[PDB]
């Protein structure tokens, strides 16, 4: 239809949906470049992961604090354009470093090698900074605006961004692996700078279209200083014990990672077997998003974190039984995460819509800012966990750190409920 | 389909030089790796050395020969040419291409037999 | 220098059998995730022809009787079943670092 092809609501969805497939090409391109050429060692893995980490947490005010003074179509399609350069002059050097890839490997000096490491984490970091900066502008401002007064129609908005989320973390990686076998790695990283290419042509058009469409989006409303001075006003927001227990619950092993798969592994499975219990995962998870949905329609949008989160321990308790108790220890471990993953993903959804829509309107960016650095923080502290404790044993104690950091969280999250209703 | 053939004198003299070219039809030589190997007279081979695809080059130093692995782009060739040979330098030398896709000895020639002798 | 000690001198076999070859390196010839020891076959009045290229693939055309194995330093290469034309001279040769070096060459024959 003319109308559902032309509203400016179908143009966000497909702008969110090119720039996630071509994200999660390079992220599954990056995985591969590593597993090649390092033999998927878990310490260079986690050292990666730490450098992210930090250097969002380090600058997630200052981002946030840039968003808020600026103009939407300005910063947006800056940052577009900052990511997906990044992501095509880093695709170019993945085809150089995968064609002249043995050479590198038994004829060089190790210190081509070790540059060339961090020249391409170097980049990641920086593709990885300019997405967080989309991902506050589009996600916590455009979304909001595009909707108005109605509350229902910002929680479809939502339910169906992640959705695509969702179905893109696994179609994406399949397609890339595919373009690989029957053909070459030089061939899927120029793939993924053409993709890149062109996408940033069509979504820059899209973003200049949306603008367009919608009036009401060009009338903004609004060193350490402006650090200290977001983390302070963070500090004291209505919502702040609500947002730290979703910031708690990225520290955690129950999922699908560097550690748990290779875990998965030690304990004889296939690959057929993974990739269904990813499919029975993408599953579990639009089975969350549309409970979300329905639960928030009838009892209320704060009680829909304590139902979740009761859902998602209630699973995690078969997970924490999976460590004391061949195959039935496997079998619940999987099953429990599998079926947390419903809860999980309900809870983050209306911590996110608590956040984007309470807060006031001249402060979105900085205060998002400073959550993305509070959930890296974690997600430091987590890498930090796995980098001492490689160990499988050592995840046998890793999976009851995570349910007690996960009931932490949630304790948290209900003296918010109780100081509120 | 790539082919090679090799080409040069039947024998020699001590203290004398041999220039053996290496010709190379279905492919150019600006690709990938072009190697040298003899074999003894018995079973021992042994790598001589090499041309890169960017006009590098490499002589394997355990030889106690002097061995200039030169090439002209022009006529698709590559020539390794010996000087001051001696009564250990009768072997039977083969052409090679090491790949870059696979990194393996993957396309010979059929060698050419050379003895010295007065 | 990487020494590849081939074992053993002569290998004989029967029609049927399966047969076995191993050539052990003196230092570690793995890489991240890559091995470099290539297997050759060489008749008499012929080059030499690639059978196996990083210690566990198959090249194009060659029979499925030629199977690959091994890592680290202790590498082997199997036939299985041999016929009456297997009588050549097999050579594994490794490719880490320079220069390169071929090992002993196992004389394989027929009873």
């Amino acid at each position: 239809l003319a109308d559902y092809l032309t509203s400016a609501k179908f143009l966000l969805y497909l702008g969110h949906s090119l720039s996630t497939w071509g994200d999660r090409m390079w992220h599954f391109a990056v995985s591969v470049f590593l597993v090649e050429l390092y033999g998927n060692s878990l310490l260079l893995t986690a050292v990666y992961g730490l450098v992210v980490a930090g250097s969002v947490l380090v600058l997630g005010a200052i981002i946030g604090d840039w968003v808020d003074k600026n103009a939407r179509l300005k910063v947006a399609q800056t940052s577009l354009v900052v990511q997906n350069v990044s992501v095509i002059l880093c695709g170019i050097i993945l085809m150089m470093v995968f064609l002249h890839k043995h050479e590198l490997l038994t004829m060089y000096h190790g210190w081509v090698l070790t540059s060339c490491y961090i020249l391409i984490i170097t980049i990641a970091n920086i593709a990885n900074l300019a997405s967080t900066a989309t991902a506050i502008t589009i996600q916590r401002d455009w979304i909001v605006v595009v909707a108005g007064e109605d509350r229902s129609k910002l929680a479809n908005m939502n339910a169906t961004i992640r959705r695509i989320d969702q179905l893109t973390n696994i179609l994406a990686p399949m397609a890339v692996g595919q373009i690989m076998t029957f053909g070459s790695p030089v061939i899927g990283c120029g793939f993924i700078s053409g993709w890149n290419l062109v996408s940033m042509c069509v979504e820059y058009v899209l973003l200049w279209k949306v603008y367009q469409k919608t009036p009401a989006l060009a009338v903004k409303a609004g060193p350490f200083r402006t650090f200290r001075d977001g983390w302070v006003s963070y500090y004291n927001q209505p919502v702040f014990l609500a947002g730290m227990g979703l910031a708690f619950l990225y520290m955690t092993v129950l999922g699908f990672d560097c550690i748990t798969t290779g875990y998965a592994y030690t304990q004889g499975l296939s690959g057929s077997i993974l990739s269904i219990l990813m499919g029975a995962s993408a599953i579990t998870g639009i089975m969350g998003t549309v409970a979300f949905t329905w639960l928030r329609r009838k009892c209320g949008l704060v009680r829909t974190g304590l139902i979740s989160g009761l859902a998602q321990l209630s699973c995690l308790i078969l997970c924490v039984i999976s460590v004391f108790m061949p195959i039935i220890s496997v079998s619940l471990l999987f099953a429990g995460v599998i079926a947390a993953r419903i809860g999980l993903w309900s809870f983050d959804l209306t911590v996110t819509q608590l956040l984007q829509e309470n807060v006031i309107e001249s402060e979105r960016g900085i205060i998002n800012g400073v959550q993305n650095s509070m959930n890296y923080l974690l997600d430091l502290l987590h890498f930090i966990m796995v980098i001492l404790a490689p160990n499988p044993e050592a995840f046998g104690l890793l999976v009851l750190i995570s349910v007690s950091f996960v009931a932490m969280g949630h304790i948290m999250y209900f003296r918010f409920a109780q100081n509120t209703l | 389909e790539v082919q090679l053939q090799e080409s040069g004198p039947g024998l020699a003299k001590p203290s004398q030089t041999l220039s053996l070219t290496c010709s190379v039809t279905g492919s150019s030589i600006t690709s990938d790796y072009w190697n040298w190997i003899r074999k003894f007279p018995g079973n021992k081979l042994e790598y001589m050395g090499y041309i890169s695809y960017s006009g590098s080059t490499y002589y394997n130093p355990s030889l106690k020969s002097q061995i200039s692995i030169t090439r002209d782009t022009s006529k698709n060739h590559y020539y390794l040419q010996l000087n001051s040979v001696t009564t250990e330098d009768t072997a039977t030398y083969y052409c090679a291409r090491q790949g870059l896709r696979n990194w393996y000895f993957d396309v010979w020639g059929t060698g050419t037999t050379v003895t010295v002798s007065s | 220098d990487i020494v590849l000690t081939q074992s053993p001198a002569s290998l004989p076999v029967s029609l049927g059998q399966r047969a076995t070859i191993s050539c052990r390196a003196s230092k570690s010839v793995s890489a991240s995730a890559y091995s470099y020891m290539h297997w050759y076959q060489q008749k008499p009045g012929q080059p030499p022809k690639p059978l196996i290229y990083l210690a566990s693939n198959l090249e194009s055309g060659v029979p499925a009787r030629f199977s690959g194995s091994g890592s680290g330093t202790d590498f082997t290469l199997n036939i299985h079943p041999v016929e009456e034309e297997d009588a050549a001279t097999y050579y594994c040769q490794h490719n880490r670092e320079l220069p390169y070096t071929f090992g002993g060459g196992t004389k394989l024959e027929i009873k």
